């Protein structure tokens, strides 16, 4: 969803070499999300996204 | 005379086959008369098309064959059309070769490729109708090229060295595809075709400007360069004022050299018959214009 | 140490969204109906429409600001992989051909092994030299020059 | 490109850009007229900026232990030195995830 | 083997479909099992038999 | 000389008011970038080797960090960057 | 037996010119005849507000400066296609049954589809034209901040 | 096992163990080719460093 | 099949009569879309201080050949010529024409009044000469390329005096040199380079090919082809090999051969039938 | 990458730290902390 | 998860940014170790040499 308005092809190597960056990063900040982090507006963005 | 052609089956033709026939419009499909109606049996290369007759035989029995796109198709009835010279034409290729605006195509007997498949598509029980490759010009005069090399390369070689000459020469990569040659025989067209161009470099040979021959030596004592590093180790394996000057004799000399080149290259060069300009975003088709 | 110091120079591309204010009635358009032109051929018909729209500035000085917004990928590495001048460069040897073979063999340069048209047309103009990554985990491989 | 303010700044709006193609690997010189240009401020400006840079393994140590803005100060030791990232970027864009 | 002319020839319901990234990007990618794809006005599928 | 009501988020700032307008929904599902998803270039240098004057040497660290006594570390033959993910990257 | 459960289209959406906010930034007038022009001029009148000085001081005498605007051309195209088959099933209708009918309708409903999609082409151009004119008349922030 | 030279900052961030990156989501994919390049070949450089 | 151009400049009265007055006049442009900007309007997007006459030559043969026949306004239409049609076309180089005879399509060698310029580009059209000055030009000017490498003893500059000028029917052409400030630009040395190694490979390689062939049906034309090859050598010499090298070297000749292409086959593109005090025009079929 | 240390000496400085004294890496003459990404055994196991 | 145990790091570019912060007396079992400490899913303190 925060990539969708790149690609317009099948992904180029440095389109595909960003989407796994994203991937990465994503994946280990929010591996365990609720015993990690416990803010009320957090985790409501969080369900909302 | 025909600008239609009608081509029917004796088979009865199932609906598949229909649909096949159907998705097969705008392709291209030689015809051995150019002739009102023709029987199933004569289209297509599957005719002529005797593996142990190699590559070369083929070649020359398909580029005298003629050329015709598809049409109407229906039941049991097929409609060829025969493209005239000049007029803006749909076809549709069929080959995995990759078609870039602004090529020249040229018609071929088909490679082989990775997927090893060869589709055995539309066999009529025995009759399969095999479509020739539609191929852009590098490609096409690479094969030609790559062609006369090995017959001109193979001869008085054990079959030892010739492993690894083929097995390196036979594999041809165009913008990043894998094909290979798929019968390399010599036949008697091939030795009448070596016999040309062994007659013409013997005339390049001799009727040359006798400043050419070292013109390369007189700028490799001028320059040092990649290309020229090249091009003296090419001659390196067998390794001023002139006293007179002419120019009427280098212009008959230099007339005769481009008679003999030319009769040396279309030895390679191929007759194009399609020049592109369309391109679908997924090379499964292009508009062309037509050259006879 | 050599004896001198060596200063980069890099370039690093950045994917960005703009946000760009304009005035009211900033520039008039003024544009006519479609016109359409025909193109027949045997299997379809193309028709080409055009439009021919222009547009008259009426700003005394400057009606619209554009704004870099938000960033949210780098489009390069931001490595440290430096410039290949051989590449740049194709046409230059030494003088002497045992000196230039092992100066390519000591910078990992692949010397050319056999002519073929592509290297005669680099030679000559340029091409495609330098090849696509093997993996490429991270993105495009940043022009690090040297001076 | 000397000319007025004026003339100068929307001069650089309108071909003082850069162009790379996107995709290959590497930056080669895009074909004409292919995709968007590539705006270049420091083209405009004719400066090159600083990225955060250092000579031995301590300093850039420290600066990944200093987890409060340390990237931004450019201090040094005996013929050893780190050069500060001007522009807060680093941070900036590892905020995104 | 899908008959995709039947498809474009029967009358469709009209759904606002739509999703987060590209209509082709998701098809060069793979997303769907089967697809079907021409550049252009296409007369195969006027063609009964 | 006719208006037609239509309806669209207003900003107010400043005694004006302005209209806001997502054009992304102009852009969906075709081939044509969207024009205000521009590309950036910026340029970055960075010395390496450089020496420092031991006439005017200083330190403004040695309560943080301290190395050893080797000649590898007096001259700067090296020097350290980012990646674009935060790891170290070494350059000689 | 084999089960279809149904036939889906994509009802897109539709888009216009003078229905979005961009066209406040703009000023639209329709000109039929503008392929005989090859040139747009514009007057202005920009009458200068000035002060009333002291003794002696010089100051400007003009009133009204009249500067002259030049249009900048930008046309736009988009190319819509049909086949023979179409146009055979169009125009040439068969008196016969049904199916002919299916036909006529087909072919009736893809030139349709393909006019409404044209003409949303051409709106979309001309929101893609202005804004392409508009970023590249409008300078970034800081210098027009620091003006 | 592992050289005693081994750079002690590539345990410092999420790596591959094998001393050597093949997150393939990176590579052309059905490329095998390109793929079996990126992970044995030691001609050409590794990825992530 | 017609193409509208759009100039991005400003023109004016006398601007657009100059445009005009080339009224029926070649143009070619890269590639035929509906619709074009003037930057792709003839020869000025390829030339550069560096390259030199001989690319103009084969891009021109790549290039889509292009008719043009009005001006509208800010818009110029353009009309590709078909085969088999016949059309109206204009004299615009040097020489005069004369009915059934074939041309050709040539970059300019020689020129003012042609000159539209806008913003520091200008019109520059290609030249319509018959196939024999086509030839000719193509091959003095390659000639003078090997002069070139000498070019410092006395009879090779009065030789290249004498190149430099060619005499057609009822004109006179004083044709450039190919070489500035004594360096002879790039793929020009490169064609002749090209061209020479491909006659000093085939003097070696044509020995060892001949006995090759000569194992096979023997004949009369091997003959005389190795005693050809015998006196080659004698009047040359009086100044086992790995299959690698071999192949090498004849995929070298193959490829040197394939760059040479260009300029050997001068192809026609018209032909005219019409004799004219009114020589600036005349009516031609189409080939290509 | 998990917590581990070369030494008893680091380990009782990292007992000793504060919330998010994990993360940090640093290094002695010959000894060394490599750093965890995740909080884990922070605060993720026990969190009470 | 991985680790590495017994690494040896350059002396020649040897360095410290924890004088301020611990001291080891001068002995080569601390300048070379050959242990690696860790932590169990307790927080107890683990060895593995």
């Amino acid at each position: 969803v925060e990539n969708a308005t790149l690609a317009r092809q099948a992904l180029n190597r440095i389109q595909r070499s960003n989407i796994l960056q994203s991937f990465k990063a994503k994946m280990l900040a929010t591996l365990f999300l609720l015993n990690r982090t416990r803010d009320r507006d957090y985790v409501l963005k969080f369900l909302t996204r | 005379m025909e600008a239609n052609i009608f081509c029917t089956f004796d088979h009865k033709l199932s609906i598949a086959d229909v649909g096949k026939l159907t998705k097969l419009v705008a392709a291209v499909v030689p015809i051995p008369q150019r002739l009102h109606l023709i029987k199933h049996y004569q289209l297509g290369l599957h005719q002529f098309v005797d593996h142990t007759r190699g590559y070369v035989r083929l070649r020359g029995l398909l580029r005298n064959m003629t050329l015709t796109l598809m049409r109407r198709v229906e039941g049991n009835q097929i409609l060829l059309h025969v493209p005239t010279h000049g007029l803006l034409y749909t076809v549709l290729n069929t080959g995995p070769v990759t078609w870039e605006k602004g090529d020249a195509l040229c018609v071929l007997p088909p490679l082989f490729h990775g997927p090893l498949a060869r589709e055995n598509l539309l066999t009529l029980g025995q009759w399969e109708l095999v479509l020739p490759w539609i191929v852009p010009m590098p490609l096409a005069l690479e094969i030609n090229q790559r062609l006369l090399i090995m017959g001109l390369f193979s001869l008085d070689r054990s079959y030892e060295e010739v492993k690894a000459a083929v097995q390196q020469l036979q594999t041809i990569t165009f913008r990043d595809a894998t094909f290979t040659i798929p019968d390399p025989v010599i036949d008697q067209h091939l030795l009448i075709d070596m016999k040309t161009a062994c007659l013409s470099m013997s005339m390049v040979a001799n009727l040359a400007s006798e400043l050419t021959m070292t013109y390369v030596r007189k700028l490799a004592l001028e320059d040092s360069s990649m290309l020229l590093v090249k091009c003296q180790e090419l001659l390196m394996r067998l390794d001023a004022r002139p006293q007179h000057v002419s120019p009427d004799d280098e212009i008959a000399r230099l007339s005769a050299l481009f008679v003999m080149l030319r009769q040396l290259d279309d030895l390679i060069r191929e007759q194009v018959v399609f020049t592109v300009c369309d391109v679908s975003p997924d090379n499964k088709s292009a508009t062309c214009i037509f050259k006879g | 140490h050599p004896g001198f110091a060596l200063t980069a120079v890099r370039t690093d591309t950045f994917e960005v969204d703009m946000l760009l204010y304009s005035g009211k009635s900033c520039t008039s358009v003024i544009i006519n109906n479609p016109i359409v032109t025909k193109e027949e051929r045997d299997i379809s018909t193309t028709y080409h429409v055009t439009q021919n729209i222009n547009t008259v500035d009426m700003g005394l000085g400057y009606t619209s600001n554009t704004c870099v917004a938000y960033v949210n990928r780098v489009r390069t590495d931001m490595g440290v992989r430096v410039q290949d001048l051989f590449r740049v460069f194709p046409m230059n040897v030494y003088r002497h051909d045992e000196v230039d073979r092992w100066i390519r063999h000591a910078a990992g340069v692949e010397r050319p092994q056999l002519l073929d048209t592509e290297t005669i047309s680099m030679l000559t103009f340029g091409s495609m030299s330098e090849r696509n990554a093997a993996a490429t985990v991270h993105g495009q491989k940043a022009a690090c020059e040297l001076i | 490109a000397n000319k007025t303010l004026f003339k100068t700044i929307d001069e650089y709006l309108l071909r003082a850009k850069d162009c790379i193609r996107g995709d290959t690997d590497t930056q080669y010189v895009c074909v004409e007229g292919t995709e968007q240009l590539i705006e270049n401020p420091c083209r405009l400006t004719q400066e090159a900026l600083p990225i955060l840079s250092t000579t031995t393994l301590a300093l850039m140590e420290t600066k990944l232990k200093g987890g409060a803005g340390a990237f931004a100060t450019s201090e040094t030791h005996f013929g050893n030195y780190v050069v500060g990232e001007i522009i807060p970027l680093q941070q900036s864009m590892l905020f995104n995830s | 083997m899908e008959n995709w002319s039947a498809l474009e020839l029967l009358p469709k319901v009209g759904i606002p479909t739509d999703f987060l990234t590209h209509v082709k990007t998701s098809a060069g990618e793979e997303m769907f099992e089967a697809l079907r794809i021409y550049y252009g006005d296409d007369p195969e599928r006027y063609n009964i038999h | 000389h006719s208006l037609t009501p239509l309806s669209m988020d207003v900003i107010r700032l400043g005694e004006k008011t302005v209209i806001m307008e997502n054009l992304r929904r102009v852009y969906k599902n075709t081939d044509t970038k969207d024009p205000l998803e521009r590309n950036v270039d910026l340029t970055f240098f960075f010395p390496v080797g450089l020496y420092l004057p031991e006439d005017r040497g200083y330190t403004t660290v040695e309560s943080k960090v301290k190395l050893n006594d080797t000649v590898r570390n007096a001259l700067p033959t090296t020097a350290y960057l980012l990646n674009r993910d935060r790891a170290v990257q070494k350059i000689d | 037996f084999e089960a279809i459960f149904g036939t889906f289209c994509n009802r897109l959406e539709w888009v216009y010119f003078l229905t979005s906010g961009l066209a406040a930034a703009a000023h639209a007038i329709k000109f039929h005849d503008l392929n005989k022009l090859t040139t747009g001029k514009m007057l202005f009148h920009v009458q200068v507000p000035r002060v009333a000085s002291g003794a002696g001081l010089p100051t400007s005498r003009q009133t009204t400066i009249m500067v002259t605007k030049y249009s900048e051309k930008s046309p736009i195209t988009i190319p819509f296609e049909l086949s023979a088959a179409c146009l055979t099933y169009l125009r040439e209708t068969f008196e016969g049954t049904i199916l002919d009918k299916i036909l006529n309708v087909e072919a009736m409903h893809t030139v349709l589809r393909a006019l409404k999609n044209t003409a949303d082409a051409m709106e979309r151009g001309l929101i893609h034209s202005f804004l392409q004119t508009l970023l590249r008349k409008a300078p970034p922030y800081f210098v027009v901040q620091t003006l | 096992l592992t050289p005693v030279t081994m750079d002690v900052n590539y345990f410092k961030i999420p790596n591959n163990p094998r001393g050597r990156a093949s997150c393939m989501l990176a590579v052309d994919p059905y490329d095998t080719e390109a793929a079996t390049k990126a992970i044995y070949d030691h001609r050409e450089a590794d990825a992530q460093t």
